[PDB]
């Protein structure tokens, strides 16, 4: 990774990442078979099958029941409902009874088929059996005349355990309405997940990736509920399809650049900072906090959480004093002194009344800081204290270097009136 | 910072006979005193790490013992491998000192 | 215009060696994954080798593979091939293309634009 | 109880160096050290607010460190306005505050 | 075997500087930290420092700070010791050894294993 | 649905949604009865009953210790902070001694109750017994002379699945410090919550909407922890009261409109957008991102999370070129392309740049998108690209209409300064 | 607790809590021991053992693959990333083989073991050691010739109670991506984390609040898994040390202050809502809702999530008319009638067109309360009422005192253009 | 100045009582922990008593503890040590300062600024 510190705006650029951006999704429709428990019954009364057979069937009852500029809420706003709207869209196609039909007649004679819906999208689909086989070639052998309170005890240790899958899934699904936010175990096995990207239409490329950063792919996919049929239960793994690879991609992240004259303060904040990348010679903005995660160089985000942006607002991060770009800012008479924490270093604002210091746990108070902006790289100490607040750097190592420039709180005036000001354009901050 | 002292600053000594070499720190270092076997020109051996421990691979008769601020070291019965110089270091603190060496010398 | 240059193309003995580069201009080149593309004279198209944007991955076709070297600069906005142990059936002409996928319903990359082509003649 | 050295002494510009010891409930229970000066009849003057630490007025040749029972305090460039008493200070799991016993250096 | 394969022998004038180097191999080299110590002949054991491999933090005795500092590169499994302005009294052997933790934590650490010292000689 | 697309806004405004606006609690005071658990103790060591029994005591000891403008952040703050001070009302007046007493003593001979507090509520009350009834009536009798490795494994097994529900109602409680964001199936069975519904005093109507949408119910309402008295656990659920219900309710959502001036983009975004309704002859404004929920033509929204809003501000629907109602906007130099997907189509914003298409899977690409909002119904292709990104539209299918007219950013001038503005009224951007 | 309403600036501080400041991190490093589990086998197919077997040999293997202005999002993003990067600097010294191995090799003669890390840093570490002691002194010596339907059915059962905590401890990290957001009791039980903070070099004065406040520490702390090292799994808790307590806290809460100047509405709200202490001879303002949780009088927040303001911030309480000290605001034409309920009253804001009356539920309507701002001490009322939407005011008792004096919003003019703004200085909104 | 300042020390009998009352002036007396620190004239710093910020908290040495009683008053801005049955061996200077504490990795106040000092003797 490399970090430039933008002292012309007290921000830093930390280049390097390399994207993982997800385009598309991939289906894979789980049949999960229950089978004739609620033509099951039992006579005994006090029974440890009973329990677990009549929480086998509640379970299945309830589910029956169950069915589907601030540019940051906006960005995410927009990759939610994307994301829903296209796995119900295909949900909706997957409800026809013929279709349902389709998937469990392929399912009949192997644990794994893959169907083209009559939508034209393929889909693969998986058979979740042990528990209708637990249920038909044992248990409906030992609840003979009714009989539940039997000494094989085995048998409801064994229910015990086949059924716990299918509670949970139900548990998940009721909980949230059906539309799950996150792929569990009980949805889908790492064994399936594993035979999920073998199948996907993807290069070997996202193969190894998505084999490596399984957890990313089971984070960033979710589950959609399509119903109970003759005692089988239908729902839906949506996998994310990671079309953009490999593209740079970088982060910004900024502090308050204030600068005092006749003893009173301007100060300026960016405003865009967050994460940005290259797609097809776009530059995309991703301004969600939630969406793009990191792990190492790979970063990972939703493409329909970008927002485009000009390729020229890479001029707010080499020439943010003289570009005709309207670089975003927050502006006003606010100098708030704080630490923001970046990739290679820290941000370090410190301002009239506030002390600030950096120091390592054994030498101690490396310096004092002067009153401004200072990047304060993580190799040069171990700490930065604000206020007496003590906040610990990283440890990953990497380039770090410094753009110098004279502060633009500096080098311009602020505007007499309005002087504060939230998410404006830089030429109307300062005259 | 802890002075580590070693004695005799030499040991003439003769195969098969019981060298004993005895280190004193300045503050108690617990148990946390290494011994170091180096012959010359050849880099040192680690022998005992916590005073009474052995290393894995060294010969069997090396004895280390002691705790707080006086340690030894024992060889049970010297054999002609064993001529050589020997250090203690102290683990307690950084830096980490050393004693400033003893030979063990044939008689 | 946006426009992707072939050149070092040229004659070479069998068990020869060639090193093709293909200029890229007019766009962010860094953005693309880029392939090389072949044609046989009087035969269609076979894909040769793609690298991508920030040359993380390569991929070769069986002909190609072990034999040839792809790799890119994309300061000076460059791509390129060496192709060790050439032959006879590597007589083709070697277009650059810039690869794009929209990655909605699968990743295939369809290539875009394309280059000149230069001309690779492998014959004693 | 903490434990320091009663005096210590050194010619001008040498470097001196004051122990502090202490045990599982103070300095080994994880309780940082602190360091502080008091010239004859003053109230004491903080030196290291911390491990290691020197607040504003407390020249650079003044340093601190702690390894776990122990702790340390070295003035290097010894000078006549360092002739004070010093005591380290930390905290007892039981016995709430604690003082080192305290170092006079004579300059 | 754990082997430290340390540089061969240099000479250099009082005021310049030098740098040292240390192979590791035979161990996970980012799981244990390697010290730096030094013999001046005629005289005791003194100890540089230390730099921890995995994320190269370092701790540097109070007569070499600002003087020494150490480096690695995790992919040559290679260590450095820098060590700037040199005076006389730095003709010394400088020895690569690797640390082991006591039970009590790697702060209280001996060191293992060691390589051939590196003479160094400082002279007019 | 019907949704009318607002052309001089870049706006839409879907309609024909049915209010279900949560208006008041009604209490279910559960009492969970454990037992004298503390009293069995084992002497065997090892033992399966000595390990549920030391897991039964162990939650209980540690449940004895648990106890409990930019309106969206205001909005949802006074939900928030109304619903648990509603609630905690109610737990104080419970939590006494002798109204305990009074609930515990009404249980002994039955396992539902109705009180009438003291501070006059009336509330529902249920015993959990089936634990005690464990504990006293088959484990004492098991645990002889303080004997815990008993052979009758069939007890261990047992033990195991009736205290299931105690050990859960622990685990949400301590994980929430005493007030859980969901009523859970542990809190409350289906067949308490169906029973729980049944007594509610309301109408028929709410009878039939809060079977059938149980699981909205359900998340709607709360539990707070009363605490544990002896050998029991006292907990409330709080269930919604849908005082409200059939009124009309409509959703704005809007995309950034934007104009070249001398070349520069004038823009300006309503910023009014989210959920409004009409409650007894007021509209009322429910900015609360997280709290209107919709189920078909139903729209779930908390009342305490509504701001009431003029009549008039209709008048930003129908005239916004011409009202003098302040409608809310933001404004600038800022032409944000984005998808604005919605109930019956999506808001299609693109600008100098950007690319805009949209397609169908069978057809390919339907028309490429003129610069401006496109207000794309969802009749007029599957899908929206931009950049490339692929948005995917509804299949739900209504009424679509377009109010023409030229745009604001269009047919008045922007401010010469400020220009961008955020959160204001309109007559602020534009002269 | 003290509240003052602040009628200049409709607005309430509420005094009289106690700081608990986290300053710091406490690390228990676990080492969990599974055992030899992947050494064993079974060959007999259908078991109950087999069945837990593979199920502790998958919940292994899946765990060795995971490895870790608007001041409010400012703040509470810092104090993020200061906890995850601390947390990963000690993890990072853990790491290394050197270190785990004298972890591991303490932790053979002792449970519980304290480690200095070469870095400096001094950690507890414990053992949980019962899995593997169940896998070689049980369960091994029971699969013989690797047999596994045995009759001994205790094996079977007492086997997946003792498995259950590390199946929890590795589904909340592999959900958590390793980095779990609150300390599970399967990661640290009660026995631990009173043993740890028995363990913890603090004064007893926090030891005595940290174990009444258990579910606090509890919540504040999190999780990091260092790894998986052959059979044993090496995860880290931390613990928050309260460094600063029994501070002045308080809390600013406000509403809309409207007047009726042409018979146009001119409104303010004060923006510098929320928490604030006194740390050390500073002020320090706690910006966002997501970290200073409050019980009783005490007020826990991260230190990491202050932000620094200047003493004479208080003169925007007292007096904030006559202050020349940049109290912020937003301001405009936007009367939102509102309930801001606080800890010992409401702030009422009603404006024309909206009825607002206070009530007790046996009074009935006790007052209908004048157009402008009420503070309603919630000894006033059971309920304050708007638009029929009714509220609930708290029980809690305390002092209510009232700093007279006529509102900004009527006394200064509001300023020609631009009226609308957000987040700006007085001075700005106001000639 | 940021100041403290001892008053009400002198001299009692062995049984005596007596109330120690220092002033605090210059800095935000209500967000500090307060100390009483004595000192037997030819000996070390005792630590006497804390209070903490809002008076939730105090703790006494053994000596102290029983006999002792630290209060402050936040708005007067005064520490104040009343000590019932006073010994030969109380004989000591008496300081306040003010307690601060980082709180990184341990709480332990350091005390930053100290009072004049009063004393006290105790004798018959
Ligand atoms: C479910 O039914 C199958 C088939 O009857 C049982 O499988 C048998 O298990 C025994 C061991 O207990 C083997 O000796 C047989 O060879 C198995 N037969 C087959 C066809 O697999 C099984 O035990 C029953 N119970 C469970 C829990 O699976
Ligand atoms: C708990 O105790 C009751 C009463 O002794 C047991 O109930 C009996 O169960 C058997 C079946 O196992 C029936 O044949 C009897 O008619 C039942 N008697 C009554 C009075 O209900 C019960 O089995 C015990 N265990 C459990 C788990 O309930
Ligand atoms: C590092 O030092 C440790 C001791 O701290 C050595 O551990 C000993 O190893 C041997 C052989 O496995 C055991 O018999 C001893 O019981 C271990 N000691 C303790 C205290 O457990 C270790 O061998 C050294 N080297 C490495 C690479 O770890
Ligand atoms: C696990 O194995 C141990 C060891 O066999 C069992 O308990 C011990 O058994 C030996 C005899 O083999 C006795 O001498 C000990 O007194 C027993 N210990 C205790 C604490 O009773 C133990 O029962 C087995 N099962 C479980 C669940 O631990």
């Amino acid at each position: 990774l490399k970090e430039s510190y933008l002292e012309e705006s007290c921000s830093t650029i930390t280049e390097g990442y390399l994207s993982v951006l997800r385009t598309g999704w991939y289906t894979n429709v789980f049949t999960l078979e229950v089978g004739d428990v609620e033509n099951l019954t039992c006579a005994d009364g006090p029974s440890l099958i009973k329990t677990e057979l009549d929480l086998t069937k509640s379970a299945l009852r309830e589910l029956r029941t169950v069915s589907a500029f601030v540019l940051g809420a906006i960005a995410c706003g927009v990759a939610t409902a994307a994301a829903v709207t296209a796995g119900v869209a295909i949900a909706k196609c997957i409800r026809l009874e013929s279709e349902v039909t389709a998937i469990k007649n392929c399912l009949k004679k192997t644990n794994e088929c893959v169907s083209t819906l009559g939508c034209g999208v393929r889909v693969l689909a998986t058979a979740v059996r042990e528990l209708k086989d637990f249920v038909s070639k044992n248990l409906t052998r030992a609840i003979n005349k009714n009989k539940c309170d039997i000494p094989d005890l085995k048998m409801a240790v064994s229910f015990s355990q086949f059924n716990r899958r299918f509670l949970n899934v139900v548990r998940q699904f009721s909980d949230n309405a059906g539309i799950t936010p996150a792929i569990s175990k009980d949805l889908m096995t790492d064994a399936e997940l594993a035979r999920a990207i073998s199948n996907m239409p993807t290069s070997a490329g996202q193969i190894k990736l998505m084999l490596e950063n399984r957890a990313m792919v089971r984070r960033k996919g979710f589950g959609i509920l399509i119903g109970v049929y003759g005692s089988s239960v239908i729902y839906m793994v949506q996998l994310p399809i990671f079309g953009v690879i490999d593209t740079p991609c970088w982060i910004v992240k900024a502090a308050p650049s204030c600068s005092e004259k006749k003893g009173n303060y301007a100060c300026l904040l960016r405003e865009d900072q967050g994460w940005y990348c290259q797609n097809a010679g776009s530059t995309v903005y991703y301004p969600c906090e939630k969406d793009c995660e990191t792990r190492g160089d790979h970063v990972f985000c939703d493409t329909a959480a970008g927002i485009n942006v000009a390729e020229q607002s890479k001029e707010c991060n080499i020439n943010i004093s003289t570009t005709n770009y309207p670089c975003k800012v927050s502006c006003g008479r606010h100098p708030i002194s704080m630490v923001a924490l970046s990739p290679l270093g820290a941000l370090v604002a410190c301002y009239k009344g506030v002390s600030c210091s950096i120091g390592s746990n054994r030498v101690g108070i490396i310096k004092q800081l002067n009153k401004g902006c200072s990047y304060i790289t993580n190799q040069d100490a171990d700490t930065v204290t604000i206020d007496n607040t003590v906040y610990q750097l990283s440890k990953v190592e990497g380039e770090q270097h410094v753009i110098k420039g004279r502060p633009v709180s500096s080098s311009f005036d602020p505007v007499k009136f309005p002087q504060d000001q939230f998410n404006v354009a830089l030429d109307q901050c300062f005259e | 910072d802890i002075q580590m002292t070693q004695s005799p600053s030499t040991l003439s000594a003769s195969v098969g006979d019981r060298v004993t070499i005895t280190c004193r720190a300045s503050q108690s270092i617990n148990t946390w005193l290494a011994w170091y076997q180096q012959k010359p020109g050849k880099a040192p051996k680690l022998l005992i790490y916590e005073a009474s421990s052995l290393e894995r691979g060294v010969p069997s008769r090396f004895s280390g013992s002691g705790s707080g601020t006086g340690f030894t070291l024992t060889i049970s019965s010297l054999q002609p491998d064993d001529f050589a110089t020997y250090f203690c270091q102290q683990y307690n603190t950084y830096p980490r000192t050393f004693g400033q060496g003893t030979k063990v010398e044939i008689k | 215009e946006v426009q992707l240059v072939e050149s070092g193309g040229g004659l070479v003995k069998p068990g020869g060696s060639l090193r093709l580069s293909c200029a890229a201009s007019g766009f962010t080149f860094s953005s693309y994954s880029m392939n090389w593309v072949r044609q046989a004279p009087g035969k269609g198209l076979e894909w040769v080798s793609s690298i991508s944007a920030s040359s993380s991955y390569s991929d070769y076709a069986d002909s190609a593979k072990g034999r040839f070297t792809i790799s890119r600069d994309n300061a000076k906005t460059s791509l390129f091939l060496q192709m060790n142990s050439l032959r006879a059936e590597d007589t083709a002409i070697y277009f650059c293309a810039r690869a794009r996928a929209t990655g909605y319903s699968s990743i295939t990359p369809y290539f875009d634009i394309w280059g000149q082509g230069t001309l690779v003649t492998v014959s004693s | 109880v903490v434990t320091q050295p009663p005096s210590v002494s050194g010619a001008p510009g040498q470097r001196v160096t004051i122990s502090c010891t202490g045990s599982s409930s103070n300095i080994g229970a994880g309780y940082d050290v602190h360091w502080y000066q008091q010239l004859p009849g003053t109230a004491p003057k903080l030196l290291i607010y911390d491990n290691n630490n020197r607040p504003s007025g407390v020249p650079d040749r003044f340093s601190a460190s702690k390894s776990g029972t122990s702790a340390s305090l070295a003035i290097t460039g010894l000078q006549a306005e360092d002739e004070a008493d010093y005591y380290c200070q930390s905290y007892d799991r039981s016995l709430s505050g604690v003082f080192g016993t305290g170092t006079k250096v004579t300059v | 075997q754990v082997r430290l394969e340390q540089s061969g022998a240099d000479v250099k004038k009082p005021g310049a500087s030098v740098r040292v180097s240390c192979k590791a191999s035979g161990y996970t080299f980012n799981g244990y930290y390697i010290h730096w110590v030094r013999q001046a002949p005629g005289q005791g054991l003194e100890w540089m420092g230390w730099i921890n491999p995995y994320t190269g933090e370092t701790n540097y005795a109070q007569t070499f700070r600002g003087r020494v500092t150490l480096t690695r590169d995790t992919s040559l499994k290679t260590l450095h010791l820098d060590l700037i302005s040199l005076r006389s009294g730095d003709t010394a052997i400088y020895y690569c050894a690797r640390g082991n933790c006591s039970i009590s934590g790697c702060y209280y650490s001996w060191l293992d294993h060691w390589g051939q010292g590196t003479l160094v000689t400082v002279s007019s």
